[PDB]
């Protein structure tokens, strides 16, 4: 029935946070990437098979390539919301739990709409980073279709060498805005470049270079 | 400062064909303001001719500065650059 | 053969590197739980 | 909308402004009227005629080169060194043939416009040196492997020892080394084309000089054209 | 999915927008003051084995056929109409194997809103189906794919093409191919797949465009065209709108338009 379509949706997309997760350079160990769909059901959905979004909210750590390559890489933490509006209440919440909880980024994905209140908070909360995701656009991982190129985040050293080599400013690079669905995957800051290798049908591979916005 | 030292350039050695456009050109306007001619010429009285024999034997005395993007250049002679 | 040993030298290199980090990841798991179970 | 794009000395494209287009031209760098339909050798076929193609064995007598097409016919059975050699060609070519056939062309098309026609270099080659009758060839495979080797990394698209310009390099001449690979093989050169060390030379020399006659040159107003 | 047909029509079925406008043939409303009993001598026998507020009555009649041809259960139009209208109007529907389908209501001067709720019960009741995609078509896809034995040969393959736009609802229906969905607008593109694929769909389109006569145009061209196209990070159209928003001179700018 309806739930069971509910319940397929929901493990669709928490398999796509932890895809999401595991490409911006955090360990998630390999069981629980290919936990599949019934350890699914048997550790979230209770007796008459509701689920408890806050049983999926996890923690992740840095690889150590990961955190050689880039250096500005904390703590993550994802959490899950049961109400399906969240409120100034639940942003401000959220916020002091980070907070207090030392952790650099935080995940938030929300079901159905956030109140414009809390994306106005969302810009206040420095040093550390709060992102939000809808469940229903986390169901499909668009960095899996076949029109989209593989994209990497470039060191700092990596852009100051590309800077180099061509001999530009940041503003003369082609561009990628921040609301980007693959930048808003991988992360992106404003000032950071992505490499992104592509197939080509004149010379078999071709690396392009864009810079956030 | 924008000048690009002998040893670090990096564009290509061959002359392109605006280049070779350009300066036959260039040396056939010279010759035909009476310049001094740097090849003995046999019974050639065109300048842009005089200009391309001067051309195939390396003697043509002009230097081609090649502009980057960045504002930054380099000088090229005419005797060090390769012409088909 | 000599190919072949260093297959498996490095296939137990990625081993080991695997276990320790199922090791660190295991007390990750066990800490969000024990602070979902607190948020309960 | 595209007056002012220009093809710039460092390979570039650009604006008016500066603001880079394309990294390199048409992604190889090339002018446009230098390319012609060509076939890549490795694309097409089943697995049992690739590796009869191109598969060369010194140790099996009946799968090696032919003895009436190459004067050192006698010792070169049992070499394990130039098995080496061989059996790296015969790896560089299937990695070729797997990453044509998985990420560049997945639905099997191989008649693509390319630089540098080389079956015409190959038939002059033939023409001039005079390649017919049953002769021998005095061409060893040690000296076809490193020239072919040696040919596919001076195709200078961009000069300079930067680690991003070998990268770029490297990118833009990556299908037509495959094209230059899948053509001049082992087997192919001693049996098909039947080359000499004359005509293996001019071939190598012919190949460089035409891939730098075939680049774009800066200057060129892309964007209006 | 793509190899059967009978998956792949549950598939379309399980697409394609349905509402009750589309299944219902005529709708009456009638008077009929006795909640437990009828005025209608047709349905009288119906209702009663059913049974065994306000006197307007609102009936509507169903095409027995388009009903069939689109697989739907009465029952699940009836849950339908109960979860958009919760208890606030009393439904119910008459069997399979009625002569004519028809399922009744009843609400509990209200002759007007009793014709709004009509009005606004055929506009908006959606059965199944992702809403914007108005019609859907099977179409068969020859698809050269290397064998067994390495050799290329061609293959049939079953693939659906609608009319109307949703990628993201329909991305995400299961049996369909999520990561080769396509779409013949890249604002779309842009929008669910990012300025990648939008490049790779506007070369796409615009090589369609060209080479259906039989043309032939080198790919730099184009390549160099959806470059300038998607160099800013949007869509930057070759318009007024697109070429003078830049940062060029306004002597260059001013010569266009």
């Amino acid at each position: 029935e309806d739930n069971n379509r509910i319940i397929s949706r929901l493990w669709r997309s928490f398999r796509t946070v932890k895809e999401m997760a595991a490409d911006r350079g955090y360990f998630i160990s390999q069981e629980e990437m290919d936990q599949s769909l019934e350890e699914f059901r048997s550790k979230i959905c209770d007796s008459m098979g509701n689920p408890q979004r806050k049983l999926m909210s996890f923690l992740a750590n840095p690889t150590p390539e990961a955190l050689e390559k880039y250096s500005d890489l904390g703590t993550l933490w994802v959490e899950f919301c049961d109400e399906p509006s969240v409120g100034i209440k639940t942003m401000r919440n959220f916020c002091l739990r980070i907070q207090e909880k030392n952790f650099s980024t935080g995940i938030f994905i929300y079901q159905n709409n956030i109140t414009p209140s809390a994306n106005k908070m969302i810009p206040t909360v420095s040093p550390a980073i709060i992102e939000t995701f809808q469940e229903s656009d986390l169901v499909v991982n668009i960095t899996h279709h076949e029109l989209v190129p593989k994209h990497i985040r470039l060191s700092d050293g990596e852009k100051s060498q590309l800077l180099q080599r061509y001999k530009l400013k940041e503003s003369q690079l082609p561009r990628i805005q921040r609301e980007d669905p693959v930048a808003r995957y991988l992360g992106l800051k404003r000032g950071q470049v992505v490499k992104i290798i592509r197939r080509s049908e004149t010379s078999g591979r071709y690396a392009s270079y864009r810079i956030c916005l | 400062e924008l000048a690009i030292l002998k040893e670090e350039r990096t564009t290509t050695p061959y002359l392109t064909k605006y280049e070779r456009a350009r300066i036959l050109g260039t040396r056939a306007l010279q010759i035909s303001m009476n310049a001094p001619v740097l090849v003995d010429i046999e019974g050639e009285t065109d300048p842009l001719q005089i200009a391309m024999k001067e051309l195939s034997q390396r003697k043509i005395p002009l230097v081609i500065r090649r502009y980057l993007p960045d504002g930054s250049y380099e000088d090229w002679g005419c005797d060090e650059l390769i012409v088909d | 053969e000599k190919r072949l040993e260093q297959e498996q030298r490095r296939l137990e290199e990625a081993r080991k590197r695997q276990e320790a980090e199922l090791i660190k990841r295991q007390e990750l798991i066990k800490q969000a739980e024990e602070w979902n179970k607190m948020d309960i | 909308a595209l007056e002012d794009i220009m093809v710039h000395y460092d390979g570039t494209t650009r604006n008016s402004l500066g603001d880079i287009i394309q990294f390199l031209y048409g992604e190889d760098g090339l002018d446009g009227t230098q390319v012609e339909r060509q076939t890549i050798d490795t694309i097409p076929g089943s697995d049992k005629a690739f590796h009869k193609r191109y598969y060369v064995d010194l140790m099996d007598e009946k799968n090696s080169i032919k003895p009436d097409v190459i004067e050192y016919a006698a010792d070169i059975l049992g070499d394990v060194e130039l098995q080496k050699e061989l059996n790296s060609e015969y790896e560089q070519l299937v990695s070729d043939r797997k990453f044509l056939r998985e990420i560049v062309f997945v639905n099997g098309d191989h008649n693509w416009p390319l630089p540098v026609n080389l079956r015409r270099i190959i038939q002059n080659a033939q023409q001039i040196f005079h390649l017919d009758r049953a002769k021998a060839s005095d061409l060893t495979i040690p000296e076809i492997i490193h020239g072919v080797r040696d040919l596919c990394k001076k195709l200078f698209v961009l000069r300079g020892e930067n680690e991003l310009i070998k990268e770029a390099q490297q990118n833009a001449t990556s299908l037509f080394q495959c094209l230059v690979r899948a053509r001049l093989a082992t087997r192919r050169i001693l049996e098909e084309f039947r080359l000499n060390r004359d005509a293996f030379e001019w071939v190598l020399g012919t190949i460089e000089a035409q891939f730098q006659r075939s680049l774009v040159h800066p200057g060129e107003m892309v964007g209006v054209i | 999915i793509a190899l059967d047909i009978e998956k792949a029509k549950v598939i379309q079925s399980s697409i394609e927008y349905t509402t009750l406008k589309n299944v219902t043939s005529a709708t009456e409303i009638y008077y009929d003051p006795d909640p437990t009993s009828t005025v209608i001598e047709e349905d009288f026998d119906t209702v009663e084995a059913y049974f065994s507020q306000s006197p307007w009555l609102l009936r509507l009649e169903l095409d027995r056929a388009r009903m069939l041809d689109k697989q739907l259960t009465m029952n699940q139009v009836a849950d339908k109409i109960s979860e958009v209208f919760s208890d606030d109007l009393f439904v119910m529907w008459s069997e399979d194997n009625a002569d004519k389908l028809i399922i009744r209501c009843r609400v509990i001067e209200e002759d007007q809103m009793l014709k709004r709720i009509e009005a606004h019960m055929l506009d908006l009741i959606a059965l199944r189906g992702i809403p914007g995609i108005s019609k859907v078509y099977m179409v068969k896809h020859k698809v050269s794919v290397p064998d067994e034995s390495g050799e290329y040969k061609n293959e049939e393959l079953w693939a659906l093409e609608t009319d109307g736009i949703n990628l993201a609802e329909v991305m995400a229906v299961p049996g369909v191919d999520s990561s080769r969905t396509y779409s013949n607008s890249f604002v779309e593109i842009l929008s669910v797949l990012g300025i990648e694929a939008t490049r790779s769909s506007l070369y796409k389109e615009i090589l369609n465009v060209i080479a259906f006569d039989g043309s032939y145009v080198n790919y730099r061209h184009m390549a160099l065209l959806v470059d300038v196209m998607t160099s800013r990070g949007y869509l930057m159209a070759i318009t007024r709108h697109g070429i003078n928003r830049a940062d060029t001179g306004a002597l260059m700018r001013c010569s266009f338009e």
